[PDB]
RNA sequence: AGUGAUCUAGAAAGAGAUCCACCUAUCAUGUUG
């Protein structure tokens, strides 16, 4: 029920500063708020492609408190570790563009890149391939 | 009716209930330097120039020209002093 | 440092991000410009509905309700979702931003929903909760897709005018008692800015294995290209259309397509697009089953229909004979104007009645009782088709 | 670091002539060499 209300509201929105609002308008509890965000990836993982909604809403979610923040640091540790290896190239496709948007602006620190480790025993293809998407988008938006 | 500038004119034709909400969403030294010292170590040399005068105007005992002769003799002295302090820095 | 102009009803402003006072990123709506040399972004493209767009979306909503006195429900909803899949899957990201158009959304929605309201004799809104108009059609419901129950921007018109003051304020789009949140139509249509990058890889992808399949001597199987069949700018799929030996002669379809405006009274909304040549370019099966969830699933939208009294066994086998009817084996007779007009009372009346025990319901504004005659029901209001 | 801004609501008598979103369609040949 908490994943299909979340669901609805971004689904109902128009824009991510509507989205962004309905959600904040919520008062979800600080527990709960790492859900959300995983909520807000699943979804925007459902889509055919990318999409600035989503990144707008994070964006949104994030400067309006530290706790969204930390929210999205841990999200983003959360799934280079451990959901990687559940995606798809299309999803790896689209995380990569989100989270390479995210830190493209800031929104994400760069230092959240510091749980890369490129190497041929503490990597694999999925992760190889996300890490490709993401700098992709970092070199598309702010040039070599 | 709006408030502070943001609501509509009026709810009636417009389909909605009107109701608005804040969105949580959004949150060497230039030479006018040196010539600005030279005059005031000459302003200094007549600035003791009217004290004098005025020292010899309080005491209401000379006359405006014994006075006049006493500040340019006082001029002439301070600045012999002056230019020779000159000459002796410059050399 | 604005350059602007407005092309194929869609208004265009670019701005060079070496223009810009500080580089802010943008939600849908805003195109970003690449340098094909540097493949870096240098300049962003602002998209807005032209006001002579917004217009014919209008007048196409005055249209269908000018045209619609005797109309059932059921297909004046169906013009409302042509009308609205028109308008949105054209215009897309441009949406985003043009208020005015949001506002006209609202009202034509509104108006819609009132034909049918006022054809029932009543604006009662505890008599139409959503479930009666964005139900999907296979459970009684209109069927209508929405996209005015979002929020719509609101920020001090003084300073609108003269800079952009961003989305300080919203302010209410299209309301019910319920607390429920109706999806918006904008969700399940791919914006063009993605649609076209999506379109550049899937391509190029092909082009690739073309090549590649020629040098293994090989054919491309059907599913060597599963999952990018249904993206691309035309569709993959087009390549393998039953008829594209023929089509591959057809030539000034565009053009031919644009010009039938002036041989035709009656043409499609659709007027840009050719599947033959393009493809399926939007799908929107997502959204019933969105919709579904939104109004609180099977259970809850059964609830306020005449289901439990039809002692019917299963929801499953709701199984509703849309093709046959009386008024389907009396269109053809000969008959009056008047007895043709009075065929669209009968599809109302099952409409009606489906929905009876809402539209009957205890819990109105204002309303006399009156008792039907013969029976112990009692009518909270005069509505003549129930 | 989360305050505020909430249209609507039915009766009588007349009227009404229709058309376009919309379920993914390669060898298998017996023998004679
Ligand atoms: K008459």
């Amino acid at each position: 029920e908490f994943k299909k209300k979340i669901y609805l509201v971004l689904k109902s929105s128009l824009s991510g500063d509507e989205a962004a609002h309905k959600l904040l308008k919520l008062k979800i509890a600080n527990n709960l708020k790492k859900s959300v965000v995983d909520i807000i990836i699943k979804s925007s993982l459902q889509e055919s492609t990318f999409s600035k909604f989503y990144s707008i809403l994070s964006e949104r979610m994030i400067t309006f408190h530290r706790s969204w923040q930390t929210a999205y640091n841990e999200t983003f540790e959360q799934n280079y570790t451990q959901d990687i290896e559940d995606y798809e190239t299309d999803q790896l496709r689209i995380l990569g563009k989100f989270w390479g948007h995210l830190i493209s602006y800031e929104f994400l620190p760069m230092d959240c890149l510091k749980i890369i480790k490129l190497t041929e025993e503490e990597s694999c293809p999925q992760g190889r391939i996300f890490i490709k998407f993401l700098f992709q988008e970092l070199v598309n938006e702010l040039g070599l | 009716m709006s408030y502070n500038g943001i609501g509509l004119k009026s709810a009636k034709g417009s389909s909605t209930s009107g109701h608005v909400q804040r969105s949580l969403a959004s949150n060497r030294p230039l030479a006018v330097q040196k010539q600005i010292e030279t005059h005031m170590e000459k302003r200094e040399i007549e600035v003791q120039v009217s004290e004098l005068r005025d020292r010899l105007e309080e005491e209401e005992t000379l006359s405006e020209e014994q006075i006049d002769k006493k500040c340019e003799a006082l001029r002439a002295k301070l600045t012999n002093e002056w230019q020779e302090q000159q000459r002796m820095s410059s050399l | 440092p604005n350059l602007l102009f407005s092309m194929c009803g869609f208004e265009v402003r670019i701005l060079p991000r070496q223009r810009m006072e500080e580089v802010v990123s943008n939600d849908e709506g805003v195109w970003d410009l690449v340098d094909e040399r540097t493949k870096q972004r240098t300049a962003k493209a602002y998209l807005k509905v032209s006001e002579e767009e917004i217009k014919k979306f209008d007048s196409r909503i005055r249209g269908i309700l000018m045209a619609s006195g005797s109309t059932t429900f059921t297909k004046v909803a169906a013009k409302w979702n042509t009308s609205l899949i028109s308008l949105f899957t054209y215009f897309r990201e441009a949406i985003v931003a043009t208020e005015p158009l949001l506002d006209i959304l609202v009202k034509g929605e509104t108006r819609i929903q009132n034909r049918v309201k006022l054809g029932l004799n009543s604006k009662m809104p505890t008599r139409f909760p959503p479930a009666v108009f964005y139900t999907p059609k296979e459970l009684g419901g209109l069927g209508m897709i929405s996209a005015s129950h979002i929020l719509i921007p609101a920020s001090d018109l003084s300073w609108s005018k003269q800079t952009d003051t961003g989305i300080t304020h919203f302010r209410a789009g299209m309301t019910h008692e319920d607390e429920k949140l109706i999806p918006t139509i904008f969700r399940y249509i791919t914006t063009w800015e993605n649609e076209f990058l999506d379109s550049q890889r899937v391509w190029a992808e092909y082009a690739t294995k073309r090549q590649e399949a020629i040098q293994q001597n090989r054919r491309l199987a059907f599913e060597e290209l599963e999952g990018s069949w249904d993206r691309g700018i035309p569709r993959i799929s087009t390549l393998f259309q039953r008829d594209r030996h023929t089509l591959a002669y057809d030539r000034g379809h565009r053009i031919r397509r644009e010009f039938k405006q002036y041989s035709l009274e009656r043409n499609s909304p659709f007027w840009w697009t050719n599947s033959h040549h393009d493809g399926k370019l939007w799908n929107l099966n997502a959204y019933r089953t969105d919709v579904i969830q939104a109004l609180g699933g099977i259970e809850t939208i059964l609830e306020h229909t005449l289901f439990k009294g039809t002692g019917f066994n299963s929801w499953e086998g709701l199984f509703w004979e849309k093709a046959s009817g009386f008024e389907d084996s009396m269109q053809f007779k000969k008959l009056t104007h008047a007895q043709r007009t009075g065929l669209s009372q009968i599809p109302n009346r099952r409409f009606t009645l489906w929905w009876s025990p809402t539209i009957n319901r205890a819990n109105v504004y204002v309303g006399f009782l009156v008792q039907l005659d013969l029976t112990g029901i009692f009518l909270h209001g005069k509505i003549p088709t129930l």
